[PDB]
RNA sequence: GGUGAAAUUCUUGGAUUUAUUGAAGACUAACUACUGCGAAAGCAUUUGCCAAGGACGUUUUCAUUAAUCAAGAACGAAAGUUAGGGGAUCGAAGAUGAUCAGAUACCGUCGUAGUCUUAACCAUAAACUAUGCCGACUAGGGAUCGGGUGGUGUUUUUUUAAUGACCCACUCGGCACCUUACGAGAAAUCAAAGUCUUUGGGUUCUGGGGGGAGUAUGGUCGCAAGGCUGAAACUUAAAGGAAUU
């Protein structure tokens, strides 16, 4: 059954630290502890260690990433921007 | 036993059109309403043209014109513009003059 | 003591048969088994080490040399980058925006690795407890916990003393003050809540 | 288009899925076409291409990963390479070569 | 063929400007305003003020040596009126009558492509 | 009075009353 | 009590060879002393002058041209092309209600390293037996026409240099070319190049400059 | 400068004005219309990518799958809230100059939040064609948007071909409009507000004199602001709608 109505993972902190702080932490800690899809093997086995490091269980590939998610919006913009610049030079 | 009060009638609106600003008061008015005119005027008044043609090189010279579209709100148009006020019947008319 | 991850990159020595290993700061997106190209004639891809003259304008780089040979000074912490915002090909200079907002002018021969440094989003999370701040700083240095001058005695701090906890004098203190007298907001050109557009130019 | 083609081959013709069975059929010469996902490792891709240039066999590079190729050939699992060894009612060999 | 300048009239409401330049613009000659002549603080936009100003400007132009002048007439433009004020006609008549020759005339009021919210608010300038 | 401003009046009154009741509760 | 017209030095401006006539104008700069010699004060100047004035034909009563000063030969400097623009009066006369307006832009490089944005405009017209007022285009014709104009401007640049380009812009050959290419899409009156503006210059090429003399 | 006129303000340390450049962010003028798309809110620079949708056409297929719908869901202007970024302009608050009997208002100069964006909340509006959706019938007229048909039709071509754009006739589907009342209506007005005491095509929602009161209370949603739901006591003979002089 569903055990908490809204706190979720941040029920480990109980009554402490304040609701807004626990909410911010919740939002980030979900991403933190999630499983993501490998760009290389196509499987959903990417977990983090050691903020910024995302390992695939299978395939053993390790990607540099964000601290609580694999890809940040900034780096997405960067790879698209750099692609556009490279193509502006050679295409 | 709920009880309420007045309530009111209606004009064919659109949807949404973006607003413009009145050229005198700066009031935001939607373009559909927005009384609109086109000021096309010679740069020079009708009398200075003789003096300026006498004083100008380049015969026929050009006499260009300055053009600008004026948007008036209703209040400012009624205070100035030729919009003035009409009877029930004449205010169905829609022709310019 | 570093939120940004590192990349152990292995290169070959041109002059002796061996492998020379180098420690880069990982740009976001780089991965194990990836080839890293370093030099003047390297392609514009994430993780590559190019000169900031060779890159075009709008390019996003990191670990970028102040002057050629220092091996990386700027845009090195988590999530940070500099933007290139113009070249001056005469006198081989290049104007760039740093993460503070400052514009700087660097040599075009100064290298920079393409992309943003990983570990971003780190300071979004509430650290949320003193123990986590403790474990943060016991791997950096003894800068934590911090007691207030107002909370200590006058021998121990300028703000110390009083029958109430107060400073008594303007906490804004000159750049020409000397050691022992510099314990507030040093050379503060303004103070207070920041309102409106800063970075005025 | 290629998806509908493959969907016809998968019900009418003779196919095998997976790297080992492709390589086996390709050593045997039974294979006509191989479709290769995009996210497959480049070494595996190269080995397949080389086996194919030895067997004189055609190669299509699927613009899609192994999950997408699984869905395209009608399977709830992911597949990185497909071998078409007898096309049935389809047209896929001549549609592209 | 004669020697030319450009008059660059700015007939806002609330004041007028007549200041002649070289063909390039960097070289400025004989700047005067309607508020330099009259001392009323509200007749600065009057045609009389503009006429007196243009008379002075044409005198200075003749002293320096300037025979003809192109005209670039202007209003405030931008988000403001973009309709020329009263002093423009007056100044034109003035420095046409006052010996100078008039080349080509142009209206150079800065017009936007609907930029930068106007002043007055949403309900406008009231009274 | 204008109904807009009567509504605003009752709203300010309503939140004053919420606060005054929280004092006890 | 100085009267700087004691010192301000009367000076000439001569246009390049490729319009019709070169004697454009006279400026005043200053007296070229040490501490701000005049040849560094007057080398960035631009001069907006009518193509009617520097071509003799009043048909170019519009089409102002900006010439940018580049060199000096003894009170007799030769200048070069910096831009072309229409006049506000002509734009606002063109722009009439009850028709569709078409604008096109393209950034293009010449056969030399000049880069420039060139801005064309066109207006629908009413086809000579037409009863309805308004003469609007679909909004697919419009993008067809924009594509055509862009192609034409790109292929009419990176032909020859600014010299031949100005030689093309003056007698308005591109306009007739657009008309011919858009016969089969939509009628299209008042075809023009509203602007041509420079945004990047080559490295000063004094041979190509000084090959514009008498 | 700014104004009705002023002052506040800036200014020979050289303002305003001119020219040449640059940066920043916002906005898409004129064209722009009784024109278009969209469930509405709403949507106007170019180009490309992504997927969607209507109408038309169709001697294509399915075959009654449909209409409206408590509950229950998605979207939902502006303001507002949270956090980052951005922060030019305008500008709740505030400060100031003036006007004024007063003027902590209108006018003027500054200007914080906001105005922009990203990720989330809120969920209201004269959110208005205060006209619910579906379906059928009933009067004339012309014009317009989109699609289609036909015409020895005009023009551009290559005199003369196709197309493209126009013209004529017709047609389906839309935004609407002009005229009239066979009708309807309290009238204002209405081609729907008609086909209703000659009262019944199908279906959902809401109202029962005015105030109190959309208040109190209780629940529920919400970070909050608040939203949804929602009385009673008590009071009162009028309140109100269209038109008339
Ligand atoms: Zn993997
Ligand atoms: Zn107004």
């Amino acid at each position: 059954a569903k055990r908490t109505k809204k706190v979720g993972i941040t029920g480990k902190y109980g009554v402490r630290y304040g609701s807004s702080l626990r909410r911010q932490v919740k939002k980030l800690e979900i991403q933190q502890h999630a499983r993501y899809d490998c760009s290389f093997c196509g499987k959903k086995t990417v977990k983090r260690g050691a903020a910024g490091i995302w390992t695939c269980s299978c395939c053993k590939k390790t990607v540099a990433g964000g601290a609580y998610t694999v890809s940040t919006a900034a780096a997405a913009t960067v790879r698209s921007t750099i692609r556009r610049l490279r193509e502006m030079v050679e295409a | 036993p709920k009880k309420r009060a007045s309530n009111g009638r209606n004009k064919k609106g659109r949807g949404h059109v973006k607003p413009v600003r009145c050229v005198n008061c700066s009031k935001s008015i939607p373009k559909d309403k927005a009384i609109k005119r086109m000021a096309i005027r010679n740069i020079v008044e009708a009398a200075a043209v003789r003096d300026l043609s006498e004083a100008s090189v380049y015969p026929e010279y050009a006499l260009p014109k300055t053009y600008n579209k004026l948007h008036y709100c209703v209040s400012c148009a009624i205070h100035a513009r030729i919009v003035r006020v009409r009877s029930r019947e004449d205010r169905k008319n829609r022709a310019p003059p | 003591g570093r939120g940004a991850p590192l990349a152990k990159v292995v290169f070959r020595d041109p002059y002796k048969y061996r492998l020379r290993e180098e420690i880069f700061i990982a740009n976001e997106g780089v991965h194990t088994g990836q080839f890293i190209y370093a030099g003047k004639k390297a392609s514009l891809n994430v993780g590559n080490v190019l000169p900031l003259g060779s890159v075009p304008e709008g390019t996003i780089v990191s670990n970028v040399e102040e002057k050629p040979g220092d091996r990386g000074a700027l845009a090195r912490a988590s999530g940070n980058y500099v933007i290139i915002i113009g070249h001056n090909p005469d006198e081989n200079k290049t104007r760039v925006r740093l993460p503070s907002g400052a514009k700087k002018v660097i040599s075009s021969d100064a290298r920079g690795v393409i992309g943003v440094i990983a570990g971003g989003g780190r300071v979004d999370k509430p650290l949320l407890k003193a123990g986590r701040a403790f474990h943060k700083y016991r791997l950096k240095r003894n800068s934590w916990p911090k007691t207030r001058g107002v909370a200590m005695n006058p021998v121990d701090h300028p703000h110390g003393g009083g029958n109430h906890q107060h400073i008594g004098k303007a906490s804004t203190i000159s750049r020409g003050a000397v050691s022992g007298q510099k314990a507030g907001l040093i050379a503060a050109r303004r103070t207070g809540l920041l309102r409106g557009s800063q970075k005025t130019q | 288009s290629i998806n509908q083609k493959l969907a016809l081959v998968i019900k009418s013709g003779k196919y095998t899925l997976g790297y080992k069975s492709t390589v086996k059929s390709l050593r045997q010469g039974k294979s006509k076409l191989i479709i290769i996902a995009a996210n497959t490792p480049v070494l595996r891709k190269s080995e397949l291409e080389y086996y194919a240039m030895l067997s004189k066999t055609k190669v299509y590079y699927f613009q899609g990963g192994n999950n997408e190729l699984g869905t395209a050939v009608g399977k709830l699992f992911r597949v990185g390479v497909v071998s078409i060894l007898e096309a049935g009612d389809s047209d896929i060999l001549t549609t592209l070569a | 063929s004669q020697v030319f300048g450009v008059a660059r009239i700015y007939a806002s409401f609330n004041d007028t400007f007549v200041h002649v330049t070289d063909l390039s613009g960097k070289e400025t000659i004989a700047r005067v305003t309607g508020g330099m002549k009259v001392k009323a603080d509200r007749d600065e936009s009057s045609p009389y003020a503009a006429m007196l100003a243009a008379q002075d400007v044409a005198a200075k132009c003749k002293e320096v040596g300037i025979t003809a002048v192109h005209v670039k007439i202007r209003a405030t433009g931008g988000t403001r009126t973009k309709t020329p004020g009263p002093g423009g006609q007056a100044a034109l008549r003035a420095l046409a009558r006052s010996g100078l020759r008039i080349g080509r005339i142009e209206d150079v009021t800065p017009v936007p492509s609907d930029s930068t919210r106007k002043k007055g608010g949403r309900r406008g300038r009231r009274l | 009075m204008r109904a807009k401003w009567r509504k605003k009046r009752t709203r300010r009154l309503k939140r004053k009353r919420r606060k005054v009741r929280a004092r006890s509760k | 009590v100085v009267d700087p017209f004691t010192r301000k030095e009367w000076f000439d401006i001569k246009a390049p060879s490729t319009f019709e006539n070169r004697n454009v104008g006279k400026t005043l700069v200053n007296k070229s002393t040490g501490l701000k010699s005049a040849s560094d004060a007057l080398k960035g100047r631009v001069v907006e002058v009518c193509l009617a004035d520097l071509q003799g034909s009043e048909d170019h009563s519009f089409r102002k041209i900006k010439l940018r000063v580049d060199e000096v030969q003894g009170k007799n400097l030769l200048t070069n092309f910096h831009g072309m623009d229409f006049t506000t009066d002509k734009l606002r006369s063109m722009v009439r209600k009850w028709q569709t307006l078409i604008e096109a832009n393209v950034t293009v490089k010449t056969s030399d390293d000049y880069v420039l944005r060139i801005f064309a405009i066109a207006f629908t017209r009413k086809q000579a037996n037409q009863v309805k007022r308004h003469s609007y285009a679909q909004s697919s014709h419009i993008r067809a026409i924009r594509k055509v104009i862009s192609e034409i401007l790109t292929k009419e640049v990176q032909g020859s240099t600014l010299a031949q380009l100005t030689s093309k812009l003056i007698p308005e050959v591109i306009n007739k070319e657009i008309e011919n290419a858009t016969k089969d899409i939509f009628p299209l009156q008042n075809i023009h190049v509203r602007k041509v503006k420079l945004l990047k210059q080559p490295k000063f090429d004094v041979g190509a400059l000084m090959a514009l003399h008498g």
